[PDB]
């Protein structure tokens, strides 16, 4: 069976750089944050440019995309059952193995509980402890009141969308609910609001693109990167659409006709387009004006 | 001059012996001037009375405006050490919400 494309495929991580696309001035915006005197330094034109060279290789790292996994799975394994210790506690014991130098995915967070059953620890038990052992900065023992759907619709009402998720990465696990959930929402408020200028120049952009894509929903990214100009990214995503979706009727129909360039956006219009007829129309608009001006 | 403030620096009560009057008093002030947007100057005025003292200072530091160039509008270009006669100034460079942290008579 030929593989589904995954997201850290060398072909999909290409696509989906080039779609975010890369700004010096959004990348390294001003933190505020505590501030501390310039430096100044005399560089000629050769130095200058080696200089910008070097600062669009930590926008490259700086840019590099958060992992998407699929959701963790339950876990649910009895270790034991000492019914001679039902009744004696009243509270359950919880028991981390702290041992330095084990990955914290392959710790033993056992919980002795009152009935005597002794028990793996849940997904959501084991982030806890190993917060309170190992703390990270950025996360919190107890999960934050900020990511409840009504702060977070405060959130997005202020364009504030690069943040919400670079909440959820400090926060929650990827392959967590709570992860999955908050960004399946920022994601969705992008496409209904047409924000996705927002998260543009960011690590969050190749996530959203990929979500949509999966979800059969590239109509409004497609319509808004063709609105600005933007139509190389527009055919490199109808290449990505068509990479995961093989069997589809537009990733056939291009096949058939051998498109290229803005003839695949054009095969995507006719063939699985939820809004095709728009597409078309900024598309042609866009011609329009290309070929009219220049 | 509506857009220039006025500070007073010192005010100090001098005198000058005389065969007629003894000692006699003269009020010496020396007041700063600026617009708050890079102008700014200084004069020493003298007189017997305190309020002519004020006058004579506020007009002639008019006539000594230097302009003093700001980076980016809120603080010097580099830092600046020198030696004027016996007294020592080291001033340096600061980023924004930084604030004044000087002599009271240099924040002024």
């Amino acid at each position: 069976e030929v593989k589904k494309p995954a997201f850290m495929d060398e072909e999909v991580q290409r696509i989906l750089t080039k779609i975010t696309g890369l700004d010096l001035q959004k990348t390294f915006r001003p933190a505020i944050q505590p501030l501390k005197p310039p430096t100044y330094k005399l560089m000629t034109q050769a130095q200058l440019e080696e200089a910008t060279r070097l600062a669009v290789e930590a926008a490259k790292v700086r840019l590099k995309m958060p992992p998407v996994l699929e959701e963790r799975k339950p876990i649910n394994d009895v270790l034991a059952e000492d019914k001679i210790l039902e009744g004696t506690e009243t509270n359950k014991y919880v028991f981390t193995d702290i041992s330095y130098n084990i990955p914290h995915r392959e710790r033993f967070i056992v919980v002795r509980e009152p009935s005597g059953t002794l028990r793996k620890a849940s997904w959501e038990e084991r982030d806890r402890v190993i917060q309170i052992y190992f703390p990270k900065e950025g996360r919190r023992v107890l999960p934050p009141v900020i990511f409840k759907d009504e702060n977070l619709k405060t959130m997005y009402s202020q364009d504030r969308h690069a943040d919400v998720l670079n909440l959820c990465v400090a926060q929650f696990e990827p392959d967590s609910a709570e992860y999955i959930k908050v960004h399946h929402q920022t994601y969705e408020d992008i496409d209904r609001h047409g924000k996705y200028e927002l998260l543009r120049s960011t690590r969050h952009f190749g996530g959203m693109a990929w979500y949509f894509v999966n979800k059969k929903k590239i109509d409004g990214l497609l319509i808004d990167q063709i609105q600005r100009d933007l139509v190389d990214d527009a055919t490199s995503l109808v290449q990505l659409y068509h990479m995961l979706h093989p069997d589809g009727q537009s990733a056939q129909e291009a096949k058939e006709q051998a498109a290229e360039g803005v003839d695949l956006i054009k095969v995507f219009a006719k063939t699985e387009a939820q809004r095709g007829a728009y597409i078309e129309l900024a598309l042609q608009t866009y011609q329009e004006i290309v070929t009219s001006h220049s | 001059y509506e857009d220039f403030d006025t500070r007073i620096l010192e005010v100090r009560n001098v005198f000058n012996m005389t065969a007629k009057e003894g000692r006699k008093k003269s009020v010496r002030v020396l007041v700063a001037v600026g617009n708050g947007n890079g102008a700014a100057g200084f004069a020493i005025g003298k007189a017997a009375d305190r309020g002519d003292a004020f006058r004579k200072a506020k007009n002639r530091a008019i006539h000594y405006l230097h302009y003093i160039e700001r980076y980016e509008g809120h603080t010097i270009f580099h830092d600046i050490s020198l030696r004027f006669k016996r007294t020592q100034i080291r001033m340096k460079k600061q980023p924004r919400g930084y604030g004044l942290r000087c002599h009271r008579a240099i924040i002024t």
